[PDB]
């Protein structure tokens, strides 16, 4: 009732107005009850023409990311190899060079240039796919270990703040509860050292200190 | 050196204030009565600190906040210009520069008459040094923005101008000599000695508005009413970010790409002999008025820009950013709007896995945003206005974000729906929107008249050799009335506590306490609401139920809209309807911006009621932030500056409608909340002898008679009001 639901038999979108679409690989309308049945019709087909696809790669956006079909392949071709490829250079690279040369090809990708196996052959052939995959395994578990301390420092100080903050609430409540109560019973079975006043005064003076 | 007669003895009470702060390079904060002419005090004594070449040098910067009253500091100084002039004998040369370049600029009759500033401007710089910077050469297209060829012309000659200028006096200078008030206005910031313009101006980081040469050597710079600079700063650097913005921009996304597919070689290769030039040595491609069509400096305490041309070495490449970007910036957008999220630099780090290459393109991307612009220099500026606002934004989330605050607003406000979300950037540093300024500054002078807490500049977070209480004698009889209510009878309940739409039994008797200052008190009174809404609902019972039945027959009543052009209608009125045969009590609101840049007079405008604790009560956790970072300052400010925000902004309303010092005031105060916080809030000068002297629970019924006790008094017997002729010492 938004788009036009699937393609195909229209019983999915037109009765179940609670469930979103999904969306393959090369940016198509596709409603999610034809997934199940696309398993055992051709396993990994676009359902309008027959395209091939991987493990059904169905992004569910209705929030028009991958509807920009050139959004969705960044999604794939620079995470593919080209992540792996682009944050060797950051760490150690001439000046721009290593940035400005890698980041041509990116636009020499996303055109449909189908030149790309010209560079996957020569994509790591030069240099050490181990120390490619080894500062991705370090910048990964650099970045996980940093997420999670900072995640952790924001849940630990604001909460043990609070929980200050709910201290010195149950401080200066039970203390004026108790002061007050002490000098109740301050003068009770006793009129006070050597006056009407005197230490009762002493007491009414001590008290506001103790919070202070 | 202007003492010109019996000058309520306060100039020299401000005499040694200047001597300790400038001799002593001192950054200074002054206490002033709202009674007391704000510059007949202050630059009395800095125009005589102008020809003070104490050592050598002597700046002057000035700023305000309202450019009418900018030209009302202009105003009679022209006399104190001619004032020692004939007594100093000769007369030296002299420069005065009101800068503004909002408003008044044009003088073609195409561009002037359309109402707004922004857009209008951008006709004119596209005219200028977009068409007639792309189209050199060339009779019809080319249009007649003579004068600028005329300031190509005198800047390369050397005129001498005379003093200071207006927006006006120029213009018919604009018909005769005068040229720009732009141009006309840099080559006289070549060799300016005294700079008037908006406290906004200046305070502009988002187009950065570098308006000297950076030399700190004796920058002099002075500030009046410098109250709310929160709510100056943090809104100078707030964002917002519509929907309808971010469409508008998804339409003009491939529209520009039509004209990146339609031009092959023509600007394509212009930008090919200078982007590497780009690559080969870094400079800007113009100095002229380009940049004022252009984010100066986003986040301005910064080293430089060294690396350009970022992680993007193409155009539909850098294109493809911001697709990478919007795209991905609405993904940020749609799916947030169930839930209010306020994580700063969670949110970039959070993109980092989204975005590609980050931190250098965010930072890297403004300018080439407009370079690539620049190369095509086409689009016009209005059209190009929502998307320049979201260059600047990631910019911004690009350095400055730890320290500062994101949010996101999509509910109900003025939306019932959720109709149109919203998120914004809030710095919070307002400190670092005013550290940069005091680096770049030598030791320079607040002064509000309203700043009863000293404790607030540290809210400042800043340093302060000199900050006092500046008190000053009454011998005018009495200065004013200042009248706490606290009614009995009809049991004061003027806070907000059943709320101002609660309860209508509160509401019962503010008709009542109003209609008899009304019958009482003559000669135009303006009183301050809090919100439109509330004003909404002030009038709410007042129509229906039985109200402005004699109000209306007494006076008459002065709607201000939140509309400002209805708003401004009234005004003309009252300027009018109290100076003939009638009272006309205008009906205003506090925290609206109805309440700036007058300075009523004797004339008309001579009391002011409150009404209700003048705080905030509105906009969603842009406190808890801002609250937990000063408790993170000072721990103890939730009780503390909720009180003085309403109070700093209390007096800056209710202060105001006494000029010199005899012209009455009669600022009584309905409210509930007085105990500490009004005592706290009244100037030291002004709780000392006048308020509450043993009037605190003033029933209304009663207080009747007091301002009738006092305005018949102070009426009559006036001649002798502490004149002060030769030095006898006094020694305050
Ligand atoms: S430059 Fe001076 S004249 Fe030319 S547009 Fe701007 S104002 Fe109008
Ligand atoms: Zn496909
Ligand atoms: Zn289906």
């Amino acid at each position: 009732m938004d788009d036009q639901g699937c393609p195909r038999c229209k019983t999915t979108k037109y009765r179940n107005p609670s469930l979103k679409l999904m969306v393959n690989v090369c940016g198509h309308t596709l409603c999610e009850s034809c997934v199940d049945l696309l398993f055992v019709r051709g396993a990994g087909n676009c359902p309008e023409c027959g395209t091939p696809l991987r493990k059904s790669n169905f992004r569910v956006q209705l929030f028009e990311d991958p509807t920009v079909d050139k959004e969705v392949e960044i999604r794939k071709k620079v995470l593919k190899i080209y992540n792996k490829r682009e944050e060797d250079f950051p760490s150690l690279r001439e000046y721009n060079d290593f940035l400005e040369e890698v980041e041509e090809i990116v636009f020499n990708l996303t055109n449909n240039v189908d030149l790309d196996n010209t560079k996957k052959k020569m994509e790591i052939y030069q240099k050490e796919n181990k120390d490619v995959i080894q500062k991705n395994k370090l910048k990964l578990t650099r970045e996980q270990e940093e997420l999670e301390e900072a995640l952790e420092v924001e849940r630990q100080e604001n909460e043990q703040r609070r929980l200050f903050i709910q201290k010195e609430e149950q401080l200066q409540q039970i203390l004026k509860r108790k002061n007050k109560q002490a000098f109740l019973d301050e003068l009770e079975s006793s009129d006070l050292p050597v006056a009407l006043l005197l230490a009762q005064h002493k007491d009414r003076s001590t008290q506001l200190e103790m919070q202070l | 050196y202007f003492p010109y007669d019996y000058i309520y003895p306060e100039q020299f009470s401000y005499m040694r204030e200047l001597k300790r702060t400038l001799d002593a390079k001192g950054h200074g904060v002054l206490e002033m009565p709202s009674g007391t002419g704000k510059t007949v005090s202050l630059l009395a004594l800095i125009m005589a600190y102008q020809r003070a070449y104490p050592l050598e040098v002597t700046k002057l910067i000035y700023c305000s906040r309202t450019v009418p009253e900018i030209e009302k500091v202009i105003e009679e100084l022209r006399k104190l210009l001619n004032f020692y002039e004939k007594q100093e004998g000769e007369k030296l040369p002299f420069l005065g520069l009101a800068l503004s370049s909002r408003k008044n600029l044009c003088i073609h009759p195409e561009v002037t008459p359309l109402r707004f500033g922004k857009d209008v401007d951008g006709k004119c710089h596209s005219l200028t040094a977009s068409y007639v910077r792309a189209q050199y050469q060339h009779d019809t297209s080319l249009p007649h923005c003579r004068f600028y060829e005329e300031f190509d012309a005198h800047g390369r000659e050397v005129p001498l101008p005379a003093g200071i200028y207006n927006l006006d006096d120029l213009k018919a200078l604009g018909r005769r000599q005068g040229w720009c008030p732009y141009f006309l206005a840099r080559y006289s910031i070549l060799h300016a000695n005294v700079v008037v313009y908006s406290y906004h101006y200046l305070l502009d980081p988002k187009i950065a508005d570098l308006v000297s040469k950076e030399l700190a050597r004796k920058a002099v710079v002075v500030f009046d009413e410098a109250h709310n600079i929160d709510n100056v700063c943090i809104d100078s650097m707030s964002v917002n970010l519509t929907r309808r913005t971010l469409d508008r921009c998804q339409g003009n996304l491939e529209t520009l790409q039509k004209t990146v597919l339609r031009i092959k070689e023509t600007d394509e290769q212009r930008l090919r002999d200078e982007y590497r030039r780009l690559v080969e040595g870094l400079r800007e491609a113009s100095a002229a008025r380009e940049t004022d069509a252009h984010l100066a400096n986003p986040v301005l305490p910064d080293e430089v820009l060294q690396e350009a041309v970022p992680g993007s070495i193409r155009t539909a490449e850098h294109f493809l950013g911001f697709l990478r970007r919007l795209l991905e910036y609405v993904k940020w957008r749609l799916r947030v709007q169930h839930v209010v999220q306020e994580s700063p630099p969670a949110f970039l780090s959070g993109l980092a896995q989204r975005v590609c290459i980050q931190r250098k393109p965010l930072r890297f991307c403004a300018e080439r945003l407009r370079s690539l612009l620049h190369t095509l220099e086409i689009t016009d500026l209005a059209d190009f206005s929502p998307l320049t606002l979201l260059a600047n934004f990631a910019t911004l989330v690009s350095t400055y974000a730890k320290g500062f605050t994101i949010i996101i607003e999509p509910f109900d406000d003025r939306t019932p729906t959720i109709a149109n979300p919203i998120l914004h950037f809030s710095c919070m540093d307002a400190s670092l929107a005013i550290k940069p300024v005091f680096e770049r500054f030598q030791s320079v002078i607040i002064t509000s008249g309203t700043l009863s807490p000293l404790d607030i500049y540290p809210k400042i977070l800043d340093f302060h050799p000199v900050t006092m209480a500046t008190f000053t004698m009454t011998l005018a009889r009495v200065c004013l009335c200042p009248m706490i209510i606290g009614r009995g009878n009809d049991q004061v309940a003027i806070s907000s506590k059943f709320e101002t739409r609660e309860d209508i039994a509160v509401i019962r008797n503010y008709g009542n306490l109003l209609l008899e200052m009304s019958a009482v008190v003559p000669d135009g009174i303006v009183a301050f609401f809090t919100s439109y809404q509330y004003m909404e609902s002030t009038v709410a019972s007042w129509y229906e139920q039985g109200i402005l039945e004699n109000i209306q027959r007494n006076k008459l009543l002065f709607i201000e809209t939140q509309d400002g052009a209805e708003t401004s209608v009234a005004l003309e009125k009252y300027q009018e309807a109290c100076e003939n045969g009638r009272g006309a009590i205008l009906l205003s609101v506090a925290r609206g911006k109805v309440s700036e840049g007058i300075d009523f007079v004797h004339h008309y405008g001579r009391a002011v009621i409150m009404f209700g604790v003048p705080y905030v009560y509105t906009q969603s956790r842009i406190l808890k932030a801002r609250l937990e970072y000063l408790r993170d300052q000072f721990q103890i400010r939730e009780n503390d500056f909720l009180t003085f925000d309403a109070m700093r902004h209390a007096a800056q309303c209710v202060g105001r409608a006494i000029r010199g010092k005899t012209d009455y005031g009669l600022m009584v105060f309905a409210d509930k909340r007085f105990a500490r916080g009004d005592k706290r809030g009244k100037l030291p000068r002004w709780i000392q002898e006048h308020l509450t002297d043993a009037n605190l629970n003033l029933t209304v019924d009663e207080g009747v008679q007091v301002a009738k006790y006092f305005l018949r008094q102070m009426a009559q017997p006036f001649h002798r009001e502490d004149q002060l002729g030769l030095s006898l010492l006094s020694l305050e």
